[PDB]
C-alpha cells in the first residue's frame, strides 16, 4: 500500500509506517538504513522504483498555561485550535491569533502572553555610559537615586561517611574473610573522605 | 429554599443517596454555648458552617476565617465578593497565610509567618437569588463551599475563629450551623428537582460511606472515603506515597444493599450485570467484582459460594 | 553641605528597602522580566533554590543500586549461603561486590569534584566580601555592574552567604561647556595637573558673565579653582583661550 | 484501568487518572499542579486500530 | 593582543519514553514502573534552558546611539582605516530597512573555518516532516526523539552588540552633534596615563 | 541573640523543620520502639553524613 | 573546541544499535515472536543501559554548563574593567605591556 499508514513487512523487517516515493538512482544497492538501523529508503529490482517510509508518530512541543494548554508547536499545517501560523522553524498552534503585548513566558528572541499570543521580544534597553571628552560639552550626571541589586553564594558541602565493609557485610563473618582478597578501594574513599572533612 | 441549595450539584438520574453535614435549619437558630475550637463531642463548636445570602448595605462580602489558637505559620483564608449581580458576583478568593492581625485589619501587631507565597489564589464566579446562599463548612481535612459548584479541597490545619470586615447584617441575614444532621436525599426525577431530602435515621453513616452515583464515563465522583479499599497489591506494603499504576477502579454497573442472591442468584463475567445500576450504566462485560462487607455472619452462616473453572472443576467454600 | 539631599536619598532608601521587603514575599504576583533578571531577588531565588534542590540529591540512587540483583540468584546472601554450597555463591558475591564498589568509586569522585570545583568557587567569594564589603572598591561594576557601589549588605542562607548590593544611581544630566585650555601672554600655558577634575564655563559671554569653574568630569560639584589647582606649560597650540595679565 | 495514586499512613486518597494527554503528563509528573512553560510532547495517534 | 572566549552551548530535546519506545503500548505501560529519573533530567535540561537564557539577556545591552555613529559616514575619519573590521550597511531587504550585516574579518574567518552546512544554519523540520527525498541523519535522530534548541541569541545581534559597544567610546554630550576626533580621546588616555607636555 | 527578620523569613519558607537540615536524635533508633522512617535505615546501610 | 562541540552525539545512536543480551534489538519484532516473560527482561536491560547511558550524558553536559558559567562570569568581568573602561592594573589584560 502506498503513501498511507500501514503495518509494513519487509524483508525481515517489520513494523507501521507511511511509505513514500523518492526518485533517487543507484546502480548497485537495494536497501538503506539510519543510524540506529532502521530503513527508510530503498530501491527495487525490476523497476528501480525507490521508496522511503516515515513512521506513524511525531513530537511537537506545547506550552503550559495557569493550569491548561493553549499553544502547541508542531510541523504539521492541521491541528485542533482554530489557528496555525507558520513561524520561521514550526508551526504555531493556537485559538488566539491576536499580537502579543506583554510576554509572560519567553524563550529566545520570542515569547507569548497570557492569552497565547506569539511575538518577537525587542532587545531591552541597556545602561547608558558616558565616555570622557576632551572639550566642548559633556552630560555631567546629578541627583542621584538607589538601587540594590541581589547576589548569593552556597559556600560549603557537608561531608558524608560509609563503611564499605557493613555497607556490603550485613552481619557475616564468612564475607571478610572471603573479601580479604580486595579491599583497597575502601582504603582510597575512606583516606579521601577522611582528609576531605578535616 | 434547599431545593435550590442542593440542585446544584450534578448527579446522575437514578439516585438515593444519604447525605451527613451541617444542614441549615433556621435562619438565626441561635447557639447553645459560646465556643468556637472542637474537642470531645463537638457540637457547639461555633460556626462550622455558614451560609449568608442577604446583605444591608449591598456593598459587598469580605470574610476572613483562621484560628484563634494562633498558629501562626498555618493558613488563612479571605472573600472578597462583589455584591453587584451574578457574574459580578465573583469573588476574589484567597488562601495564604495572611499578614493579618487578630483584629479585623491593621491597628496593632501584624502576624508575618507568611514565608510561604499562598496556597490557592482566585477569583470564583458566583450568583444571586433569595433562596440560594452562598456559604462555607469545614469538617477536618475537608472544606467544602456552598457556591456554584461545590468546592472541596485537603489541608492539614485548624481554622476555628471565624469573621467579617463586612457585618451590615442581620443576625437571620446569615445562617451559621454547629452539628452535622444526617439526609438521605433521592432524586430521580432527572431534574434540579430531587425526590426528597428526608432525614437520615438509620443506616447513615454505611450508606453515605457506601453508596455514591455512577458516572456516564464511570469515573468516582468525589468526596467518597474509600474506607475500605485498598490499592491491589500482589506483595509488599506502602504507608504512604504516590504510584501510577494499573487497577480494577472502571466500572460497568453499581448495586447495593442487595435482596435477591438468597434465591440462588447468578453471575457471569460475560452478561452485563442486572439490577439497578445506581448511578450511569455502561453496556461492558464485567471485569471484576468488588464486594462490601458488614456482618460476615451472614457469610459465614448461608454464604454459600462456589467457583467453576474453564475445565467443570468446582470449589465450594 | 544642605544637609537635605542625603536626606532625599534616605526616603528613596526607604522606599527602595519597602519593595525589597515587599519582593521577598509572593514573587509571583505581578513579576517581570526586568524585574527577574540578573541583580534580582527572583534570580537569586532561582540561585537558591536551585542549590537547595541540587544538596537534596545524590544519595537515593545508592540507595537504588544497593536494592539490585545483579546477574545472581538472589540479593539476600544468606539465603543462597543456606540454600547453596560456598563456591558458586563466592563467584556471584564477588560479581555483587564489584558492583557496588564500582558504582560507589564513580559516586566518590563525582561528589569528590564537586569538591574541587566548590573550593575554588568558595574561595572567590571569600574574596568578593573581603573587597566589596571589607574595603571599598574602586572598579565600576566590579560588585555587581554598572553602577556606583555605596555598601552592600552581607546576609546568609542555609549553608551560604548572599550580597545585596547598595548602590547610588543617576538619574539627570548637566549640560555643561568645556574648554579646552588657557594661554596667556602667548607665553604661559595654564593647563590641567589631575584628570578627573576638569574646568569648564558655566554660561557663555552672551551677557559678559563666563563662569569659569572645575568639577570633576564624573560629578557634578561646581566650584571656583585655584592657581595652585592648575599647571604650567611653555608651548601654546589653538585650544587655548587668549587673555590677559589683567585678565588673570 | 490506569491512574495515579496517593497513600498516606496507609490512607488512600487523591487518586487521579491518565486519560488525557495534559493528565497522561500530569501523571508522567505525579503533581497535581505542574508548572507552566514548555514541555515536549509526541503526537497522539491512537485515533486507528 | 588576542584573546577569545565562548558564551554559551547549544541545548538538547529529547523525550524519554519515545526515544526508548517507538510507539509501542505494551512497552510504555510496562515501563510505567520506573518513571522518576525521566522526570529528573527533563526538569535539568529545562530548568537549565531557562537560567542560561535569562542571563544571557541580562548579558546583552544595546545602545542606538553607537548604531547611528557605526557606519564610516558617521565617524570622521582621522588616518585610521578600521574598514575590514567595522560592519557593512547592506541594502533595504524585504523588510524594507536598512540592516547591517557582518564586516569583511569575522566573515573570512567563518567561511574559511565555520563550514557552511553544519548545525549553525538552522534547520526548518518541515523538509523531511513532508519528506519525499533521502534526508540526512538530523531529521533520522529526530525520529529517536532528539531536536536540538535553536540558538538564544544571533550573529547579527552580537554583531550589532559589539557595534555598539565598541562605537560607544566616541560619544560626547547626549546626542552629540559631530563624532569627537578619535585622536583626541587619544591623548585624553594619554595624558590620564601621563600628562603629555610635547 | 536571635535571628533578624528576612533571614529566619526565608530559612522557613525554604526550609521546613524535620528536612535533612534539621539535626537528629540517634537514640531513637537504638530504641526503635515506634516505626523507622529512612534516616534509621540509612545508618543501619552504614552511611552518615557528619 | 567547535569540532569539539561538534560530537557527543553520534555515540548515543552507536549503543542504540548495540544489543544488551538480547536476540535481537527490535523490541516490536521480537515482541512478536515467543511469549511476555523472557522478552520483559530483555527490554529492561535495554532500558536501563540507555538510560544510564544518559544519565552519564547530563553529568558531563552539566559539568561544561558549571565550568562554563565560570567562565563567562569571567568573560563579563572582562568586557567590565578595560572593555567598558580603562584600569591601572598592568597588564591584567593583555600582560606583558602597558594597555
Ligand atoms: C456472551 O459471550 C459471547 C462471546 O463471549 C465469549 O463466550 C461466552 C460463552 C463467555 O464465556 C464470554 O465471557 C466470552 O468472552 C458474546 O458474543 C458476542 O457477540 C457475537 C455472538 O454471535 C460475536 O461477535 C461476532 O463478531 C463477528 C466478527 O468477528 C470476526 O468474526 C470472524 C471470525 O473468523 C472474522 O472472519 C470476521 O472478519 C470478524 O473479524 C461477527 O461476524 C458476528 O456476526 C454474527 O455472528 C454470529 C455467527 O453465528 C451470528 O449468529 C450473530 O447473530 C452475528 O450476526 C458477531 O458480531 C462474539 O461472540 C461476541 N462479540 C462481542 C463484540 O462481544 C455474547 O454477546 C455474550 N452475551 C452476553 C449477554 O454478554
Ligand atoms: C474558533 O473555534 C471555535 C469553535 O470551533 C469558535 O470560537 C468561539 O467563538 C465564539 C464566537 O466567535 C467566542 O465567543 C465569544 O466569547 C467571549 C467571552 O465572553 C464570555 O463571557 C461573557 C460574559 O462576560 C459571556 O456573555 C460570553 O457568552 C462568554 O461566555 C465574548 O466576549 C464574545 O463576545 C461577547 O462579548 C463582547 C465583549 O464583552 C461583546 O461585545 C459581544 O457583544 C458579546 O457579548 C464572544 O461571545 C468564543 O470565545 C470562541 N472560543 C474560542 C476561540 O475558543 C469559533 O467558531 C472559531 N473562531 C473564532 C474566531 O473563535
Ligand atoms: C426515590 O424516588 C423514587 C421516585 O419516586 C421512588 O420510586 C418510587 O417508589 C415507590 C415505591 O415502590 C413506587 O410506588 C409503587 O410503584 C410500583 C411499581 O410501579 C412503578 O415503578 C415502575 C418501575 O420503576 C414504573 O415503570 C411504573 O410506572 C411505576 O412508577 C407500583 O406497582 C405501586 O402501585 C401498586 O400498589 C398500589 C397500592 O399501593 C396499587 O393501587 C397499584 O395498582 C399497584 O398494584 C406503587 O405505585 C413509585 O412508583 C416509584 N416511582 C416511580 C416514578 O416509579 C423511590 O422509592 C425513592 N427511594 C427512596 C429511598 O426514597
Ligand atoms: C502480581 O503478580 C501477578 C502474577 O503475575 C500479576 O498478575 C498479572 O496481571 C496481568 C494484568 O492483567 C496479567 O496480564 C494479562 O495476561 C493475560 C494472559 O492471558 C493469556 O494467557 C492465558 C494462559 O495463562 C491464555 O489462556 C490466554 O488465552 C492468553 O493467551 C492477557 O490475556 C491480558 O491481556 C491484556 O491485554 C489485552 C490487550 O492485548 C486486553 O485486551 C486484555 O483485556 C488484558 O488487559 C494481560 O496481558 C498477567 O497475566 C498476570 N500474571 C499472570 C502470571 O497471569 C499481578 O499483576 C502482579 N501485581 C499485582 C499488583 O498483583
Ligand atoms: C537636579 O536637582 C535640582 C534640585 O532639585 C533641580 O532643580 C530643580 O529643577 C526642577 C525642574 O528640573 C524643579 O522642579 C519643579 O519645580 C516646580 C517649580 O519650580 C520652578 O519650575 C519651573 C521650572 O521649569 C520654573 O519656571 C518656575 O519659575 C519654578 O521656579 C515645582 O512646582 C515642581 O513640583 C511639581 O513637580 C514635581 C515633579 O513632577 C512633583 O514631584 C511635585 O510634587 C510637583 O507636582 C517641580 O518640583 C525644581 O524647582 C528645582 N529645584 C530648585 C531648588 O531650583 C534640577 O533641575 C535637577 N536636574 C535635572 C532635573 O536635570
Ligand atoms: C556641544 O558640541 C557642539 C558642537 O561642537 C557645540 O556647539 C554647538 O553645536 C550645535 C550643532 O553643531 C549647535 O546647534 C546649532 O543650533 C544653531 C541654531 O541657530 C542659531 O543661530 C541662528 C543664526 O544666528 C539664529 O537665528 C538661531 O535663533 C540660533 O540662535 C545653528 O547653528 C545650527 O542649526 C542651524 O542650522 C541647521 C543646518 O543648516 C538648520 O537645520 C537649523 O534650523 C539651524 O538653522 C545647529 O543646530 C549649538 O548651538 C552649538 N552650541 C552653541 C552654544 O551655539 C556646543 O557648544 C557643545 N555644548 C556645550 C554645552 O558646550
Ligand atoms: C502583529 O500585527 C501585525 C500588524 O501588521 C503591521 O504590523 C506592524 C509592522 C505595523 O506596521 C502595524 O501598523 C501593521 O498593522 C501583523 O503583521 C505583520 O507584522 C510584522 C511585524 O513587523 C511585519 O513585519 C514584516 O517582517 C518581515 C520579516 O522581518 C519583513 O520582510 C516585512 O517587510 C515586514 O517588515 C509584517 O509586514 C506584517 N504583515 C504580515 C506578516 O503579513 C503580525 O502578523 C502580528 N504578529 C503576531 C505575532 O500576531
Ligand atoms: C524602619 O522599619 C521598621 C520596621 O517596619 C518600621 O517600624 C514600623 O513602623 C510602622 C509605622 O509606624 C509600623 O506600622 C504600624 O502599623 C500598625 C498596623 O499594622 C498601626 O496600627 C501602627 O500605628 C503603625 O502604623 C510598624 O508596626 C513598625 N514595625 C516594626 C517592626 O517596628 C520603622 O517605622 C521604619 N523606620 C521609619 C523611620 O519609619
Ligand atoms: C591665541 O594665541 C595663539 C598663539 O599665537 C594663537 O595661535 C595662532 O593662531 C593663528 C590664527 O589661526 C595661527 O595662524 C594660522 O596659521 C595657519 C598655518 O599654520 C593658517 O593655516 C591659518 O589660516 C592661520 O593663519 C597661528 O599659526 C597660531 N600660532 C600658534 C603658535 O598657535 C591663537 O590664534 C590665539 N587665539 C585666537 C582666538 O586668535
Ligand atoms: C583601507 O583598507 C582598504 C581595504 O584594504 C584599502 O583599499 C584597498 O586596499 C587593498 C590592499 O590594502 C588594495 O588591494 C590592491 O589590489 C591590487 C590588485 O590585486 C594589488 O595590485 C595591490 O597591491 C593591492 O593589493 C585595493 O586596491 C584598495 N582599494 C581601494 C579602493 O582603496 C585602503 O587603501 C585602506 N586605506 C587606508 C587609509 O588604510
Ligand atoms: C525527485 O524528482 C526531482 C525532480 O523534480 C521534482 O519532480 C517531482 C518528483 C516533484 O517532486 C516536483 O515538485 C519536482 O520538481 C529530483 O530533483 C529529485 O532528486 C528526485 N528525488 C530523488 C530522491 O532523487
Ligand atoms: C463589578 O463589581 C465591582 C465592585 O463591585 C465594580 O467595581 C465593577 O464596576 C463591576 N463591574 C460591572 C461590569 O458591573
Ligand atoms: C457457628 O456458626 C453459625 C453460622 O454462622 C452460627 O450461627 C453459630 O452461632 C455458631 N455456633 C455456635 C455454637 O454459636
Ligand atoms: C517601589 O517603587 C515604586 C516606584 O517604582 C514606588 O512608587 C513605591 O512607593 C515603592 N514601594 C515602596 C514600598 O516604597
Amino acid at each position: 500500500t502506498l503513501d498511507v499508514c500501514t503495518k509494513y513487512t519487509i524483508y525481515g523487517f517489520k513494523g507501521e509506517g507511511i511509505i513514500t516515493l523518492t526518485n533517487s538512482s543507484f546502480l548497485a544497492g537495494v536497501y538503506y538504513t539510519s543510524d540506529s538501523g532502521q530503513l527508510l529508503a530503498f530501491k527495487n529490482v525490476t523497476s528501480g522504483a525507490v521508496y522511503s517510509v516515515t513512521p506513524c508518530s511525531f513530537s511537537e512541543q506545547a506550552a503550559y498555561v495557569d493550569d491548561d494548554i493553549v499553544g502547541v508547536i508542531s510541523s504539521l499545517s492541521s491541528s485542533t485550535f482554530n489557528s496555525t501560523r507558520e513561524l520561521p522553524g514550526f508551526f504555531y498552534h493556537s485559538n488566539d491569533g491576536s499580537n502579543c503585548t506583554e510576554p509572560v513566558l519567553v524563550y529566545s528572541n520570542i515569547g507569548v502572553c497570557k492569552s497565547g499570543s506569539i511575538g518577537y521580544v525587542p532587545s531591552q534597553s541597556g545602561q547608558v555610559k558616558i565616555a570622557p571628552t576632551v572639550t566642548g560639552n559633556i552630560s555631567i550626571p546629578t541627583n542621584f537615586s538607589m538601587s540594590i541589586r541581589t547576589e548569593y553564594l552556597q559556600l560549603y558541602n557537608t561531608p558524608v561517611s560509609v563503611d564499605c565493609a557493613t555497607y556490603v557485610c550485613n552481619g557475616n563473618s564468612r564475607c571478610k574473610q572471603l573479601l580479604t582478597q580486595y579491599t583497597a578501594a575502601c582504603k582510597t574513599i575512606e583516606s579521601a573522605l577522611q582528609l576531605s572533612a578535616r | 429554599n434547599f431545593r435550590r441549595f442542593f440542585s446544584k450539584f450534578n448527579v446522575q438520574a437514578p439516585a438515593v443517596v444519604v447525605l451527613g453535614g451541617y444542614l441549615p435549619i433556621g435562619e438565626n437558630q441561635g447557639v447553645n454555648s459560646t465556643w468556637y475550637c472542637a474537642g470531645q463531642h463537638p457540637t457547639a463548636s461555633g460556626v462550622h458552617g455558614i451560609f449568608v445570602s442577604h446583605i444591608r448595605g449591598g456593598h459587598g462580602f469580605e470574610i476572613g476565617i483562621s484560628q484563634e489558637p494562633f498558629d501562626p505559620s498555618g493558613y488563612q483564608l479571605y472573600l472578597h465578593k462583589a455584591t453587584n449581580g451574578n457574574t459580578n458576583a465573583t469573588a476574589r478568593l484567597r488562601i495564604c497565610q495572611f499578614p493579618s492581625i487578630k483584629t479585623l485589619g491593621p491597628t496593632a501587631n501584624n502576624d508575618v509567618t507568611i514565608g510561604r507565597n499562598c496556597l490557592f489564589n482566585k477569583a470564583i464566579p458566583a450568583h444571586m437569588s433569595e433562596h440560594s446562599v452562598v456559604g462555607i463548612t469545614w469538617d477536618n481535612d475537608r472544606v467544602t463551599v456552598f457556591s456554584d459548584k461545590i468546592y472541596y479541597f485537603y489541608f492539614k490545619n485548624d481554622w476555628s475563629r471565624v469573621a467579617t470586615k463586612c457585618y451590615n447584617s442581620g443576625g437571620c441575614a446569615m445562617q451559621y450551623v454547629y452539628e452535622p444532621t444526617y439526609y438521605m436525599l433521592n432524586v430521580t426525577s432527572a431534574g434540579e428537582d430531587g425526590i426528597s431530602y428526608q432525614p437520615c435515621t438509620a443506616n447513615c453513616i454505611g450508606y453515605a460511606a457506601n453508596v455514591f452515583a455512577t458516572e456516564p464515563n464511570g469515573h468516582i465522583p468525589e468526596g467518597f472515603s474509600f474506607n475500605n479499599w485498598f490499592l491491589l497489591s500482589n506483595d509488599s506494603t506502602l504507608v504512604h506515597g504516590k504510584v501510577v499504576s494499573n487497577q480494577p477502579l472502571l466500572v460497568n454497573c453499581l448495586l447495593a444493599i442487595p435482596k435477591i442472591y438468597g434465591l440462588g442468584q447468578f453471575f457471569s463475567f460475560n452478561q452485563t450485570i442486572d439490577g439497578v445500576c445506581n448511578g450511569a450504566a455502561v453496556q461492558r462485560a464485567p471485569e471484576a467484582l468488588r464486594f462490601n462487607i458488614n456482618d460476615t455472619s451472614v457469610i459465614l452462616a448461608e454464604g454459600s459460594i462456589v467457583l467453576h473453572t474453564a475445565l467443570g472443576t468446582n470449589f465450594s467454600f | 553641605v544642605l544637609q537635605r539631599n542625603q536626606q532625599l536619598l534616605a526616603e528613596s532608601f526607604n522606599s527602595a528597602i519597602g519593595n525589597i521587603t515587599s519582593a521577598f514575599e509572593s514573587v509571583k504576583e505581578a513579576s517581570s522580566q526586568t524585574s527577574r533578571g540578573l541583580n534580582t531577588v527572583a534570580h537569586a531565588l532561582t540561585k537558591v533554590q536551585e542549590v537547595v534542590n541540587s544538596q537534596g540529591a545524590a544519595l537515593t540512587q545508592l540507595t537504588v543500586q544497593l536494592q539490585h540483583n545483579f546477574q545472581a540468584i538472589s540479593s539476600s546472601i544468606d539465603d543462597i549461603y543456606s540454600r547453596l554450597d560456598i563456591l558458586s555463591a563466592d563467584v556471584q558475591v564477588d560479581r555483587l561486590i564489584t558492583g557496588r564498589l564500582s558504582a560507589l568509586n564513580a559516586f566518590v569522585a563525582q561528589t569528590l569534584t564537586k569538591y574541587t570545583e566548590v573550593q575554588a568557587s568558595r574561595k572567590l567569594a571569600q574574596q568578593k566580601v573581603n573587597e566589596c564589603v571589607k574595603s571599598q572598591s574602586q572598579r565600576y561594576g566590579f560588585c555587581g555592574g554598572d553602577g556606583e557601589h555605596i555598601f552592600s549588605l552581607v546576609q546568609a542562607a542555609p549553608q551560604g552567604l548572599l550580597f545585596l548590593h547598595t548602590v547610588l544611581v543617576p538619574s539627570d544630566f548637566v549640560d555643561v561647556i568645556a574648554i579646552a585650555g588657557l594661554c596667556v601672554n602667548d607665553e604661559i600655558a595654564l593647563t590641567l595637573r589631575e584628570p578627573g577634575l576638569v574646568l569648564f564655563t558655566h554660561e557663555l559671554q552672551n551677557h559678559t558673565a563666563t563662569e569659569y569653574f572645575v568639577s570633576s568630569r564624573r560629578m557634578f560639584e561646581p566650584r571656583k579653582p585655584t592657581v595652585s589647582d592648575f599647571v604650567q606649560i611653555e608651548s601654546c597650540v589653538v585650544t587655548y583661550v587668549n587673555l590677559t595679565r589683567d585678565q588673570l | 484501568v490506569d491512574a495515579l495514586i496517593e497513600v498516606q499512613g496507609t490512607a488512600i486518597q487523591r487518586i487521579l487518572y491518565c486519560d488525557d494527554p495534559v493528565s497522561q503528563l500530569k501523571c508522567s509528573q505525579v503533581a497535581f499542579d505542574l508548572d507552566d512553560g514548555f514541555y515536549p510532547f509526541s503526537s497522539r495517534n491512537l485515533l486507528s486500530h | 593582543r588576542t584573546e577569545y572566549l565562548q558564551l554559551y552551548n547549544t541545548p538538547v530535546s529529547v523525550d524519554c519514553a519515545t526515544y526508548v519506545c517507538n510507539g509501542n503500548s505494551r512497552c510504555k505501560q510496562l515501563l510505567t514502573q520506573y518513571t522518576a529519573a525521566c522526570k529528573t533530567i527533563e526538569s535539568a535540561l529545562q530548568l537549565s534552558a531557562r537560567l542560561e537564557s535569562v542571563e544571557v539577556n541580562s548579558m546583552l545591552t544595546i545602545s542606538e546611539e553607537a548604531l547611528q555613529l557605526a557606519t564610516i559616514s558617521s565617524f570622521n575619519g582621522d588616518g585610521y582605516n578600521f574598514t575590514n573590521v567595522l560592519g557593512v550597511s547592506v541594502y533595504d531587504p524585504a523588510r524594507g530597512r536598512v540592516v547591517q550585516k557582518r564586516s569583511f574579518i569575522e566573515d573570512l574567518l567563518f567561511n574559511k573555518v565555520v563550514t557552511n552546512g553544519l548545525g549553525t544554519v538552522d534547520e526548518d523540520y518541515k523538509r523531511c516532516s513532508n519528506g519525499r527525498s533521502v534526508a540526512d541523519l538530523v531529521c533520522a535522530q529526530y525520529y529517536s526523539g532528539v531536536m536540538v534548541l535553536p540558538g538564544v541569541v544571533d550573529a547579527e545581534k552580537l554583531h550589532m552588540y559589539s557595534a555598539s559597544l565598541i562605537g560607544g567610546m566616541v560619544l560626547g554630550g547626549f546626542t552629540a552633534a559631530a563624532a569627537l576626533p578619535f585622536s583626541y580621546a587619544v591623548q585624553a588616555r594619554l595624558n590620564y596615563l601621563a600628562l603629555q607636555t610635547d
